[PDB]
């Protein structure tokens, strides 16, 4: 009896919350992201009998990254020269080479434009890909840039090229980060190997659709994550461990040519073409790909106990989802992937190479917004990049009869980062509490 | 200076109290980043001044004279002290915690009433 | 406050192609789906398919994948529907409805048109 | 938490002193909005450090060893203590207050110097 | 308030200690100004809370029960207390200071462990 | 300069001019001056001083 209040201080205990986070950059920096904050020495401590829950669909920092990436891009591109004076009527006879149907933009379109001394116009010419051009009404010889009817077009600064430098986050004073490490976690539910860290590991701001590439890899066997409020999910994430390699190339040699727009900012385009004309392509090892698909199918049936499973190519929409989209070197790509998904199944080491034929277009839009088309300058020479994939984004039709079907999508840029920040949940510490005891003053 | 942060979590409350002093030092290390630090120092200074009322500014462990009562629920606790570990205790008692501060203020004030005549001369 | 108005429709000749349309109002065009639902007179409803405005993905009911067609144009907050080879049994009303949704799941309809 | 702020103002100084804890808890918190909060925090810290110098960090009511004197004006004050209320006392003595701190500086310093011979060992 | 700042520097450590209290008051306050001010508050609080840990926040001079040893070099120092002023002492012992804090932590913590049973009741 | 850049005109009602400027250290920092009159600009001093 006669227990009296004792007030301990600093006791470890936390509650849910959401807060701004610091971002740290690598020591050998890019030359808030450019030079600092500095790079720490990461640490990780394992804890006994720690009980905690996670929810990869609600965790805060996923939203924050969306603001960070777009804000960084705008901060970087804001001062670069606008292209507004370039947007005028074009004349595009364009039949001056032995083969033109592949591109249809040629040298020798031509258009009037301003030059150094301002008050006298000049005539020039350069190349374009028809996917960046549209035809005006009536006269089939007049053309306009696609996005100029609605927006201004900004040109990437020629001396600058942002690229996927990894970024990792550090909680501010008072908050702590929990990680979880169970290797069969579905992305929602309790963990039994909780842990705490100084900061998160590296994450790249990679952009792609129909699959996420150049990213990290899983630990155990393939995993499938989804929401569970209703079967009618938006986007199902499948996470690989077995890395499947991929290559792509742009054989032709592009020649760089330029115009300069008094008040003195340069503009770039594509000029002469060198070498024999060909189409860009990529390669894949059928054995590895089909084995991976087999494993996915044999894991995929767990949520769908008994129906047949069949894959079919995406359907409809702008090119940002009908095809695979990714960038190497500083130019963008679009690749039809019908052949890589026309398969089926039912219940109960480099031979056979596959090839896929792609296209490249210049003018791009940030994958949701309107009114901010980015224009890239052509890269002279030829480009080739090795790469490897780690996961896929699957959405499902209406399930009919004894069969079920999936198809590739993922146009929302939110999901990509949802697939690499499923680990962390940020909480605040409450260093004050109370308890009873019996000590007496004795003053 | 960073090691074992939150390490003792999950242990018995007794030993847990034996490790408190380390974590008291947790003040380590777009263009909106200046706000974070201000929030940290503000909320720290909140508690390191609130503890100046209950007579425990210079004590990471402290008693004071207000008796316990069962209106805040009750437990034997002579054995649960070594079982439930801390997180469970917080949820167990949180519902009544905001009431407790009122008791501390009144007891401290009636202490200070006597204090008023007992502090300094020649 | 939020509205969804329709144009077109009217009578059509048997076996002919037909069009409809919705015009969005200023709630937000990139943050919600759109559905098409039709109602034969004196019959229970049924759904056709849903078109996201973000990127343009369609998805069709199993009974009409040869005949329907969707596409959008974000420049003016507009959505067009193409229906090919009308049959006598398609005579009905056509609506145009919004659909709340979280980052990972869909839910009820709220603002019919 | 907010109630009765400035409530007892105007009463007798005696009872007024019985209500300090109510107003001791007042720490809280265009695009330059961060400017005001930092001002409040630093103001609190500044006005707090002096009570650390004069040996009164953990005492809302404090004495110290310096005799009063009439060079700062003089009053009987054994009855005016309950009459003039606080606001008037401020203007009555404010003219000399800045001098008073000088006396207090040596007061705690000599005590600490004396205690220097006894602070800690085995 | 500003006078004699850094004034006693260079004198004997004895008298130097007699002048400490003045500089304890050193705490005040393009578009980068706001960051400098908050740096002062952070700097002050960091070093202030440490003296709270070592049971000495209430004094500008303090002791605690940990014995010296020669692992940090050794000197008579009953005469070097006057010869070397203060600046030299810093470079003489700085190499071991980061080690010394560890001794203080455990000693103060076991002091508080002993105190744990003797603090408040009816 | 028009072949390379835009040209800006000083605002007619404004004219910046050499107003003296002096620097004050922030809280916690102190400034040292040195006063020996034969100092070369590098090396030790023997008349150190401190200022606001």
């Amino acid at each position: 009896e006669n227990l009296w209040v004792t007030v301990y201080y600093g006791v470890p205990v936390w509650k849910e919350a959401k807060t701004t986070l610091f971002c740290a950059s690598d020591a050998k920096a890019y030359e808030t992201h450019a030079c600092v904050p500095t790079d720490p020495n990461p640490q990780e401590m394992v804890l006994k009998n720690v009980t905690e829950n996670f929810n990869m669909w609600k965790n805060d920092m996923v939203d924050q990254m969306h603001e960070d990436v777009i804000s960084l891009w705008d901060q970087s591109l804001k001062p670069c020269v606008k292209l507004t004076p370039l947007c005028v009527t074009l004349n595009c006879t364009n039949a001056t080479a032995s083969n033109s149907s592949i591109i249809e933009g040629m040298k020798n379109c031509s258009f009037n434009i301003t030059t150094e001394l301002r008050d006298k116009r000049e005539k020039k010419n350069a190349l374009f890909y028809k996917l960046d051009i549209v035809q005006l009404d009536g006269n089939s010889s007049q053309y306009r840039l696609i996005n100029c009817n609605t927006s201004v077009i900004t040109q990437a600064c020629p001396k600058v090229s942002f690229d996927p430098i990894p970024i990792h986050y550090c909680a501010p004073a008072g908050y702590a980060i929990l990680k979880c490490n169970n290797k069969t976690f579905t992305g929602t539910g309790p963990c039994n190997n909780v842990s705490t860290v100084q900061c998160t590991h590296g994450i790249k701001p990679v952009v792609s659709t129909q699959l996420l590439l150049n990213g990290s890899l899983a630990e155990g066997e393939i995993i499938i994550r989804s929401e569970n409020i209703t079967k009618n999910v938006k986007t199902i994430i499948v996470h690989l461990n077995e890395s499947v390699k991929i290559e792509c190339t742009r054989p032709n040699n592009k020649t760089r040519t330029s115009i300069r727009i008094g008040p003195g900012q340069w503009f770039y385009a594509t000029g002469q073409v060198i070498g024999d004309i060909r189409e860009a392509y990529c390669n894949i090892n059928e054995s590895k790909w089909n084995e991976t698909l087999q494993r996915v199918s044999k894991k995929l049936k767990e949520y769908f106990p008994h129906k047949n499973i069949t894959f079919q190519p995406s359907s409809g929409g702008d090119l940002e989802i009908t095809t695979h989209s990714f960038n190497c070197g500083g130019e963008f790509f679009y690749c039809n992937t019908s052949s890589l998904f026309n398969r089926t199944y039912m219940a109960n080491n480099s031979t056979r190479t596959i090839t896929i034929h792609c296209r490249i277009k210049q003018i791009i839009n940030m994958w949701q917004e309107v009114g901010r088309a980015m224009y890239a300058p052509p890269i002279a020479g030829n480009i080739t990049c090795i790469s490897n994939i780690t996961g896929l984004l699957l959405t499902r039709d209406y399930g009919k009869n004894n069969t079920e079907t999936f198809r590739p999508g993922g146009g929302n840029m939110k999901d990509n980062w949802r697939s690499e920040l499923y680990k962390y949940k940020v909480v605040k510490i409450e260093p004050l509490g109370v308890a009873p005891t019996r000590c007496k003053r004795r003053v | 200076v960073f090691l074992g942060f939150l390490g003792a979590a999950g242990s018995t409350m007794g030993a847990a109290s034996m490790t408190l002093t380390v974590q008291a030092r947790n003040l380590l290390s777009g263009i909106k980043q200046l706000q974070a630090r201000v929030l940290a120092v503000e909320r720290y200074l909140r508690d390191q001044q609130l503890l100046g009322i209950w007579g425990c500014s210079g004590k990471l462990i402290c008693c004071t004279n207000v008796p316990w009562n069962s209106s805040w629920s009750n437990r034997n606790l002579s054995e649960i002290w070594d079982n439930m570990t801390w997180l469970q205790w917080d949820k167990e008692i949180s519902n009544y915690t905001q009431i407790i501060y009122g008791l501390l203020e009144e007891s401290q004030n009636q202490q200070e009433k006597n204090e008023q005549d007992l502090l300094a001369l020649d | 406050q939020v509205r969804l108005a329709q144009y077109g429709g009217g009578v059509k000749r048997l076996g002919a192609t037909m069009t409809l349309s919705c015009v969005a109002s200023g709630y937000t065009f990139n943050d919600y789906y759109i559905h098409w639902v039709r109602q034969a007179p004196g019959q229970g409803f049924e759904l056709l398919g849903y078109i996201d405005p973000a990127n343009g993905r369609p998805d069709y009911a199993g009974a009409l994948r040869e005949r329907l067609s969707f596409y959008r144009d974000k420049s003016m907050e507009t959505l067009y529907m193409d229906l090919r080879s009308l049959r006598y049994d398609d005579t009905a009303m056509y609506y145009c409805v919004r659909n709340v949704g979280t980052a990972g799941s869909l839910l009820h309809y709220d603002h019919w048109g």
